[PDB]
């Protein structure tokens, strides 16, 4: 598996959003890296 | 409800000219626009939130 | 032969600043001297050898 994190920098400036909100856990397998975050987490600085 | 649609015409285009592409041979990677991307990523590092 | 040569003063500098901060940021590699290999890579890429 090569399953690298996507990139926060990039993913600042944000090209479109999305428009439905879900549970997304609840069907990873549609993904690749996927990640939970409680509040705020030390990797992503 | 109706008959006669509009619908836009054109497709849409990515081509690597510019900084783009001097990343794609030196680094190795590719951004969809990095013109922007890396622009706002200078502004944003001075004004506000 | 002498007693006295002539040295220079100054280090030199490698800083980040400019494009090459952002591929070190989104791409996450950054080439010594960005701004100078971004050019050669057009000229030389449009003319000759």
């Amino acid at each position: 598996r090569d399953p690298p994190g996507y990139r926060y920098a990039a993913a600042m400036v944000p090209t479109g959003s999305i428009l439905s909100t879900i549970e997304v856990a609840s069907h990873r397998r549609l993904f690749d890296f996927f990640a939970r975050v409680r509040s705020d987490e030390n990797s992503l600085y | 409800e109706d008959t006669e649609a509009d619908v836009p015409v054109t497709y849409g285009e990515m081509v690597l000219n510019g900084a783009n592409l001097v990343t794609a041979l030196v680094m190795g990677k590719a951004v969809r626009s990095l013109d922007d991307v890396g622009r706002h990523l200078l502004e944003m590092q001075e004004e506000q939130l």
